[PDB]
């Protein structure tokens, strides 16, 4: 809402692609930028403003972006554990955290395409009552 | 006695050392079982008294360091040389180098950096730069690229020949202690070969290559015209017909017929009115002068001829009434400690720097550097700012000697005992001053502020009103003027048109004139006094009561750097020799950021301007520093608000970036108030509830977290707080006159 | 070589001789005799001002003290006050600094009223220096510093009025 | 200042003041009844807040009556 | 040897440093050709 | 009625601050209280 | 002035009365049959606060403690 | 007290005006040879062969000189405390063995048998006078 409309009826985003500011090497790079934001919706500035409600047709404006960072987040936490409690087992554990044992993190690395699979299949995350309590409450 | 003692294979060269971290110092070679030894790890790696008690293995550590450091500078200047080469428009300058701006830098076509690659003329399409190597390079005489190009290559060599010294020095010829204490061998080595015998050689390149080069280029010739620098060497009918001096030879120098050299070694003291800069014969005069003076001055120290002093013999005889043993014991400490010698060299290398930048801007030496005002500025305010911090570390070495070297056997009622044993006079009279000037240098602005506001501009301190000339500096000026007639007649100019003469105009900008002196520049100058006395006592301070205080008698034992002795006696908070330093960079700071303003808006509104043939001169701002700069809202409205309007308004220009980098800098700011305000006890305790989180998920780190060190909190935010300023008003400085 | 390298550890040096001494004999003393500090000529001057001179009253110390401050504070009030360009300038200067004489005879007053701990003894005043150390004479001081300030400031205002007259 | 610098300086520099005044010759006579120390650790913080805030408040308060006022919106 | 030289690299900071390096170069290299990416567009 | 601020301004700002300041510093010099 | 308070959990490292300067510090021994030596605080009057002491007993937590309180000449380190 | 004052010229930083009202102290200590010696604040001075006397204001100061005389190997320094009446006292050793090693004539004092754990909260003291700790 807000006076929001698509980009072709609203003038300004016409004029504003006259005016190019080419980004990239590609002399053409600012006509396709303004033709690919031709699907979004413009405002009275003719700057696109996204709408991430949740709708399946605005899906690539936050929901498409946003299963992409969570797989990748997953990756590197679940990586960062699973590599830091393999470290736990060995004798000197304070030394691996600097110097990496490639030995131990690089198949690690290479896991983690499922990391939900892996992390539902742990109903265990070792949480306990052997914690750090501290002081009383 | 002076002789050369090497040792050989001290050390190996193996990588294994590499791997292990830490390996320079015992406890935190045993391993890291907190964060805090990640942060030790950096703070202890150049401290190399800490390392060894060995005096000979920690000065073959300096000695090979050294030269490691000087391979960064020449790379750094390596790659200066090489984008004037490749990346650049200088074969554009040299053609019209005032219709054209200096470009070094391209940003490549990608996500739109390519806005900054601006206009600046020459078909190039660049960030403009303000280092004004365009303005040293023509100086040198460098006219094509290729000429550029070889010297690059040749600072890479030389960078390498350094570190090669390094490797050769350190771990296969390490010279032992005998060699480094001969002090003086290396004065008169330093002063004659790499300081007289530099400037007697340099002068060989302003007589064959810059001044014919010059001499020719302001003349109107093409740089396809121009011959090359070997063809005068070659053909001296070309380098005759500009110097007739050498028709008649070398015979006169040795027959002290010198006049006969008096085309090409000249005193005009002034600039040349072609391009805005001294004149290159008077330079070369210069050096050859200077070197004579080095050259003698080097052969005052003996080095095993038995013709010479012994710096021993001379500073015991200075002894006086006042000072029992005067200088005794001075030699033992600046030959058995190497923070005595570092806070020596970076002190006056520091007010050095400070020194250049002041006579930078009056006498402009090079070609074309007055009519550029961005490179004048930046090259002002950059020594400016560098002098500071190093006069901050001298004072900071002055204590850790203190701490570290200082022997009470041989400081003995000598000048420093002497000094130590009445420390509370020293400091409680310059309390008295840093009061008194601060009440009468700022109240007055106070004053004027006050009585501006109130509606009677009568009652203030300024020109038209009650008005404080400073007659003294009016009377130095007046000498320096009327000089070349009286005193030192053979001088034709004024030596610089900053004190007095006429208005010199290169093209429609004016390089130097007159820079008159009233009420608003006395209101200033104590302003740095007073600023600049308030940075001695906070560090003059650290030095005196860094071995003891009369609230702590043993502050010695603790070392230079500890935070706190602890709550009692009301609190011993930042009562180290360290935390002073720390507080002197801030003073250091509000020292030095109103010089670079004082300078900025008075040549803007005095000096610097656009000049018409009739003779009239219109100032950028209009001589509004005469009123405007009494009252602390004229700094804020008509300095502060007024010229940063080009810094606000450059987003969608070539200029963006300085507003994003004027804007980020405040950022960086203000999270430094993170850690000066805040405390170490807050954070940890915060850090133990985020520790159960991840004991909960079994994400715990192996090496347990700390919160950062006391004295590391207080580091990190003078580190913040600095560089949120200055790079701060370094982009304000940018965009303004890269506008204007 | 030259006799001056020869002479630098001989006390018949002029160089050797000291000027600074500790505070007394006791070198643990916190003070240091200076030529500042200890000379007769400084000595002489400060031992004799009305604060310390021997054998006055308190009442003709404050006098002596006050027509010295009366005739000075009227000096800023006129000249550099405001009003100060104008028939009555002079007036103005004489209220002023009478102002101040109130208000500093009721810091006195109010000083002596607590108790004030004692009168300190140094190097360039050797003895205790007056009767300072009560509420009696510190009371009497403050009622001469009121008459001699506003008789001193007086002084000032007739001779800077009628310097015209007097020339 | 009370922020950032902390007492354990101030304190040395207070202890120069003392001995100037017990050593001056003629302010000998007159002599404080308590001993002047620095402000203690939480007084400095309580002190070096209230000035953060006055300011704070003060500062935007002309800013917002005299913008508004000055253009009558 | 060449383990003490591995053990180097194996380090946090050349560690980090490589591998943010190789990070950072596949965000430049894919905005240098597929330009601007503000939504994923939609079948 | 304009010449009531003529003496209550100055009272406020001088003899209010004379006698409190006044009362309070001997106040809290007593010895007994 | 202060208050020095020393708890059941010494095992007589003797660490606490060499780091006090102002030697508000001792050891004494314990009527413990097996119990080597406890530290004590007999002159209270001269603790400055400084807690060097805290920092050096090495329990898990401290068998020592500073209690900050009534303040006067020697516990605030006045010379003057 | 008996001894040679160290030679040394004198110094701002020594005795102030608390010394003739209150409590100025005193440390003594006998060397075997005449040595260089860091004074407390400020300065250096020469003890001499036997029987040294230096007048101090603050205890801590004498304290802090006693640790550098054992630098040189002098362990019998003795501190006093002059009142301004002149009573002196034998202020820092009680008795003759250092407070480091045990005597059997000295007393635990201030001792608390609880653990630091187990101390009241002090809502269960507020409006008694009594303190936690206590
Ligand atoms: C030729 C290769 C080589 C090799 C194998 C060694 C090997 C060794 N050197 Mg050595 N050295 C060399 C060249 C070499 N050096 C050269 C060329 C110099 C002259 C500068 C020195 C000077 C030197 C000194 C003075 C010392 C050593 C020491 C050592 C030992 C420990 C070093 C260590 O673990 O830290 C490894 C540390 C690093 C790899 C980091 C070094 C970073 C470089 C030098 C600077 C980079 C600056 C950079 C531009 C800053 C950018 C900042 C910003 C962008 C973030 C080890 C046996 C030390 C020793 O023996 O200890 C007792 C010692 O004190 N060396
Ligand atoms: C002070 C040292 C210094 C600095 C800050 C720079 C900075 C720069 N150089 Mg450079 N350079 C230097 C020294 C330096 N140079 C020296 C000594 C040489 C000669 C050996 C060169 C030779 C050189 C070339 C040949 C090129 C640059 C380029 C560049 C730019 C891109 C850097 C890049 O892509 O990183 C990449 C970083 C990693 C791969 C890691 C950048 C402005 C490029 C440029 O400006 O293109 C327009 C370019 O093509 N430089
Ligand atoms: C010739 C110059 C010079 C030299 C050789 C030294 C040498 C030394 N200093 Mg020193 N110092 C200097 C100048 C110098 N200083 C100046 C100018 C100051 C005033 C600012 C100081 C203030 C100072 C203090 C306060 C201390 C030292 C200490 C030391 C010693 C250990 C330092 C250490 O471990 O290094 C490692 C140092 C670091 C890792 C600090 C890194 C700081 C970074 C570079 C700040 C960021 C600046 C950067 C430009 C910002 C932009 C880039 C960034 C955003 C990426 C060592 C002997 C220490 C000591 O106790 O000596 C025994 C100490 O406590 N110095
Ligand atoms: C704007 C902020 C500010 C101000 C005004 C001050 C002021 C001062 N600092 Mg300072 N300081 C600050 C920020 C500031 N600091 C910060 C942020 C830091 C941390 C880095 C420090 C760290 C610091 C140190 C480490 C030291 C100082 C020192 C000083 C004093 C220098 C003496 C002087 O100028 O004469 C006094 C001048 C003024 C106070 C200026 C304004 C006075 C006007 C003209 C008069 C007021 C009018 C009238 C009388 C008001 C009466 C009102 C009535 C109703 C009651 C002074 C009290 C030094 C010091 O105390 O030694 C002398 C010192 O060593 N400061
Ligand atoms: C600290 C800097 C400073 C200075 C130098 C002045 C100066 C002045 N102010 Mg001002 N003012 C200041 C700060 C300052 N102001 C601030 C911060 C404010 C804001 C609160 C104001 C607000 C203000 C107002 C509102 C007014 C003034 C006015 C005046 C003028 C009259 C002064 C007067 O009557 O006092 C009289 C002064 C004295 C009685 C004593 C001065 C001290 C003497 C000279 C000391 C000498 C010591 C001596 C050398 C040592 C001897 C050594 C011994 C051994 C012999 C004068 C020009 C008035 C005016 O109209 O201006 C024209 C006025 O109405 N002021
Ligand atoms: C502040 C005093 C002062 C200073 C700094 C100078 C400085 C200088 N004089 Mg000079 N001069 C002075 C007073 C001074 N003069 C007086 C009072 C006289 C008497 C008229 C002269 C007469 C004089 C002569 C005759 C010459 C100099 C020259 C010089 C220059 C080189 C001198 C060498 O050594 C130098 C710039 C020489 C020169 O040519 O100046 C460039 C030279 O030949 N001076
Ligand atoms: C809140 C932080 C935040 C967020 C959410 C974003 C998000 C975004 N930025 Mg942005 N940015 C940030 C911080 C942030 N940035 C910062 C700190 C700066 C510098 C100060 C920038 C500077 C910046 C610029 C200059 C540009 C973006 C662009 C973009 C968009 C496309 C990036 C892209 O192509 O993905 C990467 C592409 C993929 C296909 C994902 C591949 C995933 C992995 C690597 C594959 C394996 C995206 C919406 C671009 C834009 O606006 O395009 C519309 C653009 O040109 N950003
Ligand atoms: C007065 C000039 C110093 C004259 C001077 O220093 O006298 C020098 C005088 C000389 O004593 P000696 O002959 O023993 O010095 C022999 C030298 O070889 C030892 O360095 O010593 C003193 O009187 C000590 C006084 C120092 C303290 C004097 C006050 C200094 C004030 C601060 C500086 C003010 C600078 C203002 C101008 C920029
Ligand atoms: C050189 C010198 C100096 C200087 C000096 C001076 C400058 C002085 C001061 C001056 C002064 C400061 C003076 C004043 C005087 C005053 C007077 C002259 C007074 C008068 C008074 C009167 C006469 C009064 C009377 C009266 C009375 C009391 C009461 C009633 C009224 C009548 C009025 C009657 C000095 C010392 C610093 C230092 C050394 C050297
Ligand atoms: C914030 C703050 C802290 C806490 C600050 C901390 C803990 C800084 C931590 C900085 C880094 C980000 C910690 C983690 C570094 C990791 C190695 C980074 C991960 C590696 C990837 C980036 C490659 C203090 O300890 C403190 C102490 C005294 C006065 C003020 C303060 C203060 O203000
Ligand atoms: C300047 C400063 C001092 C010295 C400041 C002192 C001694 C205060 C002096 C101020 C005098 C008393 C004048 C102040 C007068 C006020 C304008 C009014 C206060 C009165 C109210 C009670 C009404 C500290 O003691 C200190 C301690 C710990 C951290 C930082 C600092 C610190 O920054
Ligand atoms: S636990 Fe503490 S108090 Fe007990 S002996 Fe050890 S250091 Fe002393
Ligand atoms: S605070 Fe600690 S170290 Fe200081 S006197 Fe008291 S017990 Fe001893």
């Amino acid at each position: 809402g807000a006076d929001l409309t698509p980009c072709a009826e609203n003038p300004a985003f016409q004029a504003l692609a006259k005016n190019a500011r080419n980004t990239t090497a590609d002399p053409q790079s600012g006509q396709k930028r303004f033709e690919r934001y031709s699907q979004a919706l413009c405002g009275p500035e003719g700057y696109p403003h996204l709408i991430v409600d949740g709708r399946l047709d605005r899906a690539g404006d936050f929901l498409i972006p946003s299963i992409l960072f969570l797989y990748i987040a997953g990756w590197i936490g679940w990586v960062g554990r699973a590599y830091l409690q393999a470290i736990k087992k060995d004798s000197d554990t304070e030394q691996k955290e600097i110097q990496l044992d490639l030995g131990i993190a690089l198949p690690i690395i290479a896991t983690g395409f499922a990391w939900p699979a892996a992390a539902v299949k742990e109903l265990l995350s070792g949480e306990l009552t052997a914690k750090d309590s501290e002081i009383t409450v | 006695k002076a002789r050369v003692i090497v040792d050989k294979d001290p050390v190996p060269t193996s990588f294994e050392k590499w791997a292990q971290p830490g390996h320079f110092d015992r406890t935190l070679a045993r391993g890291p079982k907190t964060t805090t030894w990640i942060w030790n790890l950096h703070a202890l790696a150049h401290d190399f008294d800490t390392h060894t008690s060995d005096l000979e293995d920690i000065s073959r550590k300096i000695f090979a360091a050294h030269f490691g450091h000087l391979a960064v500078v020449t790379i750094w200047l390596s790659g200066m040389i090489f984008h004037g080469a490749k990346f650049s428009n200088y074969e554009a300058w040299l053609s019209d180098p005032l219709n054209v701006r200096p470009s070094a830098q391209v940003v490549w076509p990608i996500v739109g950096q390519d806005i900054l690659n601006g206009d600046v003329g020459g078909g190039f399409h660049g960030i403009q730069i303000t280092s004004g190597l365009f303005q040293v390079w023509r100086g040198w005489g460098i006219t094509n690229s290729f000429q550029l190009y070889c010297t690059a290559i040749g600072g890479l060599v030389l960078a390498g020949l350094f570190l090669f010294a390094g490797w050769f020095h350190y771990h296969k010829r390490a010279p032992k202690l005998e060699w480094f204490q001969n002090v003086e061998s290396m004065l008169n080595h330093h002063l004659q070969v790499l300081l007289g015998c530099g400037s007697l050689g340099w002068a060989g390149h302003l007589i064959h290559v810059s001044a014919p080069i010059n001499k020719l280029m302001d003349a109107g010739v093409a740089v396809k015209d121009i011959p090359l620098p070997h063809e005068f060497i070659l053909n001296k009918s070309l380098l005759i017909d500009l110097f007739p001096g050498f028709a008649a030879g070398l015979t006169p120098f040795f027959t002290l017929n010198w006049g006969q050299y008096a085309d090409f070694l000249t005193f005009k003291g002034g600039l040349n009115p072609v391009t805005g800069g001294l004149w290159m014969t008077d330079i070369a005069h210069h050096h050859l002068a200077i070197a004579v003076v080095f050259i003698i001055a080097g052969h005052q120290y003996r080095t095993n001829w038995g013709i010479g002093h012994s710096i021993k013999e001379i500073l015991e005889n200075h002894k006086g009434p006042f000072t029992g043993e005067g200088h005794k014991g001075l030699y033992e400490n600046l030959t058995t400690s190497w923070h005595a010698q570092l806070a020596t060299n970076l002190a006056f290398l520091g007010s050095l720097t400070i020194i250049i930048a002041h006579h930078m801007y009056a006498m402009p030496p090079y070609p074309y550097l007055a009519t550029d005002y961005a490179t004048q500025l930046c090259i002002f305010t950059h020594h400016i700012w560098i002098g500071g911090f190093l006069i901050v570390g001298g004072a900071a070495h002055a204590a850790i000697f203190m701490v570290r070297d200082y022997d009470p056997v041989v400081n003995q009622n000598n000048v420093l005992d002497r000094v130590i044993r009445h420390r509370d006079a020293i400091i409680s009279h310059l309390n008295w001053v840093c009061i008194f000037l601060g009440f009468h240098s700022f109240g007055l602005y106070i004053h004027n502020d006050t009585m501006r506001a109130l509606g009677r501009p009568q009652d203030m301190f300024s020109d038209t009103a009650i008005q404080l000339q400073p007659v003294f500096a009016q009377w130095v000026q007046n000498l320096h003027t009327l000089a070349p007639g009286g005193t030192a007649p053979n001088a034709l100019e004024p030596v610089s048109y900053a004190f007095g003469g006429g208005v010199l105009a290169v093209g429609g900008k004016v390089a130097m004139m007159p820079i008159a002196l009233g009420t608003a520049d006395f209101l200033i100058h104590h302003i740095h006094a007073f600023t600049i006395h308030v940075t001695v006592l906070i560090l003059l301070k650290g030095v005196l009561f860094a071995r003891s205080s009369r609230l702590i008698p043993d502050k010695a034992n603790l070392g230079f750097r500890f935070p706190c002795d602890g709550p009692g006696r009301g609190g011993t908070c930042q009562v180290s020799g360290w935390d002073h330093v720390f507080l002197g960079l801030f003073w250091m700071y509000n020292s030095l950021s109103i010089v670079i303003f004082h300078f900025s808006w008075k040549m803007q509104s005095d000096v610097w301007g656009t000049v018409d043939a009739a003779g009239n001169v219109s100032h950028i701002t209009g001589g509004n520093f005469a009123q405007s700069a009494i009252t602390i809202n004229g700094w804020l409205r008509d300095f502060l608000w007024a010229q940063a309007s080009q810094v606000i308004n450059s987003y969608g220009s070539a200029l963006s970036a300085y507003g994003l980098m004027f804007l980020g800098a405040h950022f960086v700011w203000a999270f430094s108030l993170m850690f000066l305000f805040s405390g170490r006890g807050y954070w940890q305790e915060l850090i133990e509830s985020i520790v159960w989180a991840h004991n909960k998920l079994k994400v715990a780190p192996a090496i347990q977290p700390r919160a950062l060190s006391i004295t590391q909190g207080r580091a990190v935010g003078v580190a913040h707080y600095l560089l949120g300023g200055i790079a701060t008003t370094w982009a304000f400085f940018h965009a303004h006159i890269l506008s204007v | 070589a030259q006799a001056v390298d020869a002479s630098k550890n001989l006390p018949s040096d002029p160089r050797n001789r000291e000027v600074v001494f500790p505070a007394g004999r006791d070198p643990q003393w916190g003070n240091l005799e200076t030529p500042v500090n200890a000379s007769p000529l400084v000595k002489w001057f400060i031992n004799n001002l009305p604060a310390y001179r021997p054998g006055l009253t308190p009442f003709r110390r404050g006098l002596e003290v006050g027509m010295a401050h009366g005739y000075f504070l009227f000096g800023p009030f006129a000249k550099l006050g405001p009003l100060r360009d104008a028939a009555n300038a002079n007036l103005a200067g004489l209220l002023g600094a009478i102002g101040l004489v109130v208000l500093f005879t009721l810091a006195l007053s109010l000083y002596a009223n607590s108790n004030p701990p004692t009168a300190l003894a140094s190097v360039t005043v050797p003895n205790p220096p007056d009767a300072f150390q009560s509420k009696e004479g510190w009371n009497n001081f403050a009622s001469a510093f009121l008459i001699g300030g506003i008789g001193g400031a007086v002084v000032a205002y007739f001779l800077t009025s009628n310097l015209a007259l007097i020339q | 200042m009370f922020l950032i610098s902390w007492r354990g300086y101030w304190q040395e520099l207070i202890e120069t003041l003392v001995w100037a005044h017990e050593r001056t010759p003629i302010a000998n006579l007159v002599r404080w009844k308590d001993k002047p120390v620095a402000l203690s650790i939480v007084q400095a913080r309580v002190v070096g807040l209230a000035h953060f805030t006055v300011g704070y408040v003060l500062t935007y308060a002309a800013f917002l009556i005299a913008s508004t006022a000055g253009k009558f919106g | 040897q060449s383990s003490y030289l591995i053990k180097f690299i194996s380090t946090a900071p050349v560690a980090a440093t490589i591998w943010l390096t190789i990070t950072a170069g596949i965000l430049i290299e894919f905005n240098r050709f597929f330009p601007d990416l503000l939504f994923h567009p939609l079948p | 009625a304009s010449f009531l601020s003529s003496i209550f301004v100055p009272v406020i700002g001088w003899v209010v601050p004379i006698a409190t300041f006044s009362f309070l510093f001997l106040y809290i010099e007593r010895e007994d209280v | 002035s202060h208050t020095v308070k020393i708890y059941d959990t010494c095992i007589g490292c003797t660490q606490c009365v060499r780091a006090c300067p102002t030697d508000v510090l001792e050891m004494v021994p314990w009527d413990g049959c097996k119990a080597a030596q406890v530290a004590s605080s007999p002159r209270t009057e001269d603790c400055v606060g400084c807690k060097r002491c805290e920092t050096a007993c090495p329990t898990d937590f401290l068998s020592i403690r500073v209690y900050l309180g009534a303040e006067t000449t020697r516990s605030m380190g006045l010379a003057y | 007290l008996s001894g040679k004052t160290p030679l040394f010229a004198g110094s701002t930083g020594g005795l102030l005006t608390k010394a003739v009202e209150e409590e100025k102290y005193a440390i003594t200590w006998t060397s075997p040879k005449a040595q260089v010696f860091e004074l407390p604040t400020g300065g250096a001075a020469t003890m001499h062969e036997g029987e040294n006397l230096l007048y101090i204001a603050r205890k801590e100061y004498g304290i802090a000189l006693g640790g550098q005389l054992r630098k040189f190997k002098i362990t019998n320094y003795k501190i006093y405390r002059i009142l301004p009446s002149g009573e002196t006292t034998f202020i820092h050793p009680a008795d003759g063995v250092f407070p480091e090693k045990v005597n059997a004539g000295r007393e635990k004092v201030r001792f608390n048998a609880r653990s630091i754990g187990e101390n009241p909260n002090p809502s269960q003291v507020k409006f008694s006078g009594k303190a936690t700790y206590d």
